[PDB]
């Protein structure tokens, strides 16, 4: 602030004037226009977009710190979705109204919460979509995802377990008898050292890249580089 | 004033038509709510009073509209105003490459039949009764006010059929005004923007909230009382003819 | 109801402006006829009553409009509505090959200065004046109505300057509405057709009668009372904004 | 250029569609005249050459349009351009108090089916084949040009159904352009005025001269070759989208 | 082809005018870049070759445009096409309540003078020049093509003066076409959207990316070559007259 003040006086010393001749076509209101365009795109997606579900049914498997991490990653994922040329229609399923996760989301979003262009509901993903169209993404599924399908509803578990609990999302998907898929990471990446469960933001970015006709290399460029060593040739 | 006028309001059991009927009957006019038999029109007519009656009709049918007009003439003796506010909306994209989904010709045909064909059916049939009216001091025999949408000029994604029907109404407004000028009937069109009516129930609540926030001023959804006020203003202005009026609060629709 | 409103009507000493002032003062509003000093506006202001005042001003002069608005604020305390009806007409072909005659840049400049530049001058100064109002229930601080012409759409031979100015008004109507929406001011434009005002009775009666006969319905020149009625309707309806309404009787002008 | 392009021209055996097909095929493109079985399009396709094939189809039928598109794909393997020039004209006053004659709902429905429903049928079905195209430099997979009329804007007496259909085309031009923007298909509309096609010569020859004189400049009926030239210009320009171009020679239709 | 044609391109040293000059001279025509003395138009004229000359002139000055046209007539012998591309943009809100800032009258006046008054000055003088040309086989003495903006239809916040000038051009297009029809001069207007010209490429890269994303399809700023292509298409088509063509890629500007 002090540097900007002194430099601002220095820039005042010039007084060169003749700045662009005042030949401007638009006022500098670009952040507002970007927000409005994102809102229009979000409305269009809510009407015709492909559904993508985050199921907030893990509050009992997460400590307070993991809950804060999950909320932060949910914000980053939603933000990445909004900017996209073809956003998903995001559903927040199994989100208890008075639960800890909903409370933290409301606290973090403030009045924007009621204006987020997404569907938040207490009902499960099985009460909203046909069981045949639902694919539940897990890292422990026997099946391996090959192609992104535009008529399928992908379900991501809004779960952050820095205390490893393998099979929890798979177990939940098995109770409902839902098809499960896992991202191809052994096929395309030499995994090196790391954990095979990515964050929500990375997952949504991969899925958005795939939905926009991106290949697996481009889609998996979002996997943290520190984990793997390269894209298998 | 509008005291003693007889208005045939299509789709008058709900939304804009119901608001127009309420305003006109409160001002002292007579109303015939021309609506579908299962639309709850009779209850609205009862609630409005003895100056309003309900005509169960489908604007897509010539016989039903003829029966409704016969009922209107029997009850009140003449038809002076005709407000075409009957219509439906469809949210379907022309083609979706990712989903391989194609717009169904049936949906397009249905929207055209109700919004566009039904409006012209009502107009042509009611012009016959308004032609039997003794011309006014200015030679006016009656007024017809159609309802269009701003989709006729700026339609957003998944609005091809609705936009086609409303654009057809807009395009045919002037020819019909010229056709009926010799017999002193004025034909006008209102192109409302976003109003709070059961039509918007289909959209998610958040979409409606965003769209309302996107109205420059007043930054809200339209109140049907405003549509009724504009309808009465058109009824009371003898020189408004052949024109489309955008009642939209200055909103312009984006893709 | 417009009782209690304060209307600044430019060109209010004659024609459409005088008709608007008469209609509004009759309802109960207060009017400020903003007109040229040597225009007879003093007599009209005296005739209308104690709620009408005369402001001798030129819409193309910033100082004159500032003085007129200062007088309005000193007299009535505030400004609620601003009706721009000041304007001039010129008949001059762009180029006549047989006569070798060219449109003079002076005539084009004068018509632009009066019709277009003066309208914006009044709009900006009265927008500054109306921003001091406390918003009403609906958050509205004032209404600005501007007069355009169907020449903006259907321009005739020897009407290039008039058409340019009216098209400029039509083009600026929506940007200004978007500009003033956050303040709570509505901007509307009326594009009348042919009206029985001194701007037309000056022309030969034969061509004027021919034009009046060519109005589909009513087959007559518009009555300035109809223009005033439409102005009041725009003032009353809170959802009309950023739109042009053709009060022309369904007439489309021929070359 | 248009070398190697494949164009599906509905109503391509006569008039504007035939002129478009002639211009395109004469410049190295391939044409599929999608026309009625008894329209004499087989002779036109034979005369044009091998790059032209004839598909007997009814644009109002899904099965016929699908068969025509399948034939086009089989013969050429692609559909790059679509030109909706199929249409019919009906002249009938909405009401006639002097005669007591009323517009028949059948005429209105037939006009809407052939002009508005058939156009959307072709558009929605050909977006499927143009969606299989691999996007080229710029991401474009095809172009869709529609034939509206100036009657969509200034319709004459006894032209309400035609005006309704053309206004529907004009209204749905933009929503469809917004629908197919992700796919990469441009949707354009041409609103021709008065053209020297078999549609007009049906009128009395005396009226042909009057209509030719009614055009400001050139004072003649439009040549279909000029419609074909505008079609090719729209094809070549990769930035025209969601727009209506009036190819009418400055004419404005009077009542 | 346009070989042998002589084109007077105002604002021809940069942007759309420069692209038009490049295309037309490349096809074999002769061009006169009518531009300001300190716009670096002499370098462009020399770069374009012998068939291009530079006329230092202010479109707002009658004497300067007269001298430019005299130079054009002496150098090439006549004038066939005129392209009005000279213009300036200004962004300024009509009134800012928070800052208490009012739109300056000088900005509005100078935008009007450069765009609307300058276009009319060039139009009238070059129409006088064209009137001397022997009509061709089609009876045409020349073509005039003006550059409007989509701001003439959906101008945004801060575009009041720019929208006023461009709407004036749009409104005066048809009257001038009717005026010059007896002389056989076609008058057309192109309303471009967002083009990659120095008026836009000077913005920060993020703004340019946002603007490109705002275009439905193609999602990029318009190429000036596309504007030149549309200009040539208008020149070659003898039946385009008194029409405004939106070359904007189906975009509709947000508030
Ligand atoms: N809702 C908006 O904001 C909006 C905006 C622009 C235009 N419009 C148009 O306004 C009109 C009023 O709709 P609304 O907003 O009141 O919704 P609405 O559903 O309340 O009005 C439609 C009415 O039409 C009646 N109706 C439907 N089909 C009919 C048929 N075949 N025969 C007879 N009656 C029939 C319905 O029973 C209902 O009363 C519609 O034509 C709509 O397209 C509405
Ligand atoms: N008369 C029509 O049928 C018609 C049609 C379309 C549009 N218009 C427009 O309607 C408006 C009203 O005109 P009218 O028909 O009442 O004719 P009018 O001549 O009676 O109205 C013009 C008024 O503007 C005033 N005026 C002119 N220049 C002024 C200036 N610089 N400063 C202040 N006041 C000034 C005049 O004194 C006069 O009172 C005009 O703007 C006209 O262009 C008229
Ligand atoms: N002729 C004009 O001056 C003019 C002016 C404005 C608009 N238009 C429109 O331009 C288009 C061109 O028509 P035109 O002037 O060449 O007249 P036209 O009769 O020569 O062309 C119409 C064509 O449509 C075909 N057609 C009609 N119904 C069909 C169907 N169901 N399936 C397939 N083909 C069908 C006809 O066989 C014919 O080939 C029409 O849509 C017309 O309404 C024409
Ligand atoms: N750039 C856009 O995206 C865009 C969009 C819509 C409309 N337009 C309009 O298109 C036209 C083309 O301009 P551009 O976009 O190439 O910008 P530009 O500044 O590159 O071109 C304008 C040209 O006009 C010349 N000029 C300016 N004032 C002049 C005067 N008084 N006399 C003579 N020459 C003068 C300038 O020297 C320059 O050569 C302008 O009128 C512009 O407003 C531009
Ligand atoms: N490799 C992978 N394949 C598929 N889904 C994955 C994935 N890595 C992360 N995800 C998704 O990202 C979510 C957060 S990771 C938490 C994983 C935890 N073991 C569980 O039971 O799910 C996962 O629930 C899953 O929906």
């Amino acid at each position: 602030a002090a540097a900007r003040e002194e430099a601002k006086n220095i820039k005042l010393l010039e007084t060169t004037e003749e700045d662009k001749q005042k030949n401007f076509l638009f006022l500098r209101l670009w952040d507002r226009n970007m927000d409005i365009a994102m809102g229009w795109k979000g409305a269009q997606a809510m009407q015709f977009g492909q559904p993508l579900v985050f199921d907030m049914a893990y509050e009992n498997y997460m400590k307070r710190k993991e809950l804060q991490n999950t909320v932060s990653q949910l914000l980053e994922s939603e933000g990445w979705n909004r900017r996209n040329v073809d956003p998903f229609h995001i559903y927040f399923c199994n989100l208890k109204i008075d639960g800890a996760l909903h409370r933290e989301l409301v606290k973090r979003y403030q009045e924007k919460w009621d204006k987020l262009l997404l569907t938040s509901t207490e009902k499960s993903h099985v009460d909203l979509f046909p069981k045949d169209s639902i694919i539940y993404l897990t890292a422990d599924s026997p099946n391996v995802m090959t192609t992104f399908r535009h008529d399928k509803v992908y379900v991501i578990g809004s779960f952050v377990d820095k205390s490893m609990q393998p099979g929890t999302s798979l177990a939940k998907a098995k109770r409902l008898n839902l098809a499960t898929e896992c991202l191809p990471l052994d096929k395309y990446l030499q995994w090196e050292i790391g954990n095979k469960n990515l964050t929500l933001d990375q997952m949504i970015r991969i899925l958005l890249c795939l939905k926009n006709n991106g290949n697996w290399q481009e889609a998996l460029q979002f996997v943290p580089k520190r984990k793997h060593t390269g894209f298998l040739e | 004033s509008v005291k003693g006028l007889v208005a045939v309001i299509t789709g008058g059991a709900s939304g804009l038509g119901l608001a127009t009927a309420e305003r006109l009957v409160g001002q002292g006019a007579s109303a015939v709510l021309l609506d579908l038999p299962n639309s709850g029109g009779e209850a609205q007519a009862k609630k409005l009073g003895n100056n309003c009656v309900f005509a169960p009709a489908d604007v897509t049918s010539e016989k039903d509209v003829q029966t409704a007009l016969a009922l209107a003439k029997g009850k009140f003796g003449r038809v002076d105003v005709a407000v075409n506010c009957a219509g439906i909306a469809v949210a379907s994209k022309t083609y979706n490459l990712k989903k391989g989904q194609t717009h169904t010709l049936e949906d397009f045909q249905r929207v055209l039949d109700v919004n566009l064909m039904g409006t012209f059916n009502v107009i042509r049939l009611v012009a016959g009764e308004m032609g039997q009216n003794e011309p006014d001091q200015g030679g006016q025999r009656g007024v017809i006010i159609n309802t269009a949408s701003v989709a006729a000029f700026e339609g957003q994604v998944g609005q091809a059929a609705y936009s086609a029907s409303k654009g057809g109404i807009v395009g045919m407004t002037l020819p019909i005004a010229r056709d009926l000028a010799p017999i002193g009937i004025r034909v006008m069109t209102i192109a409302p923007g976003l109003f709070g009516t059961p039509l918007l129930t289909s959209l998610p609540e958040k979409v409606c909230n965003f769209l309302a926030s996107q109205v420059p001023f007043p930054s809200r959804l339209g109140d049907p009382a405003e549509y009724a006020h504009l309808v009465q203003a058109i009824i009371e202005n003898p020189f408004l003819n052949g024109e489309v009026i955008r009642l939209d609060g200055a909103i312009r629709m984006q893709p």
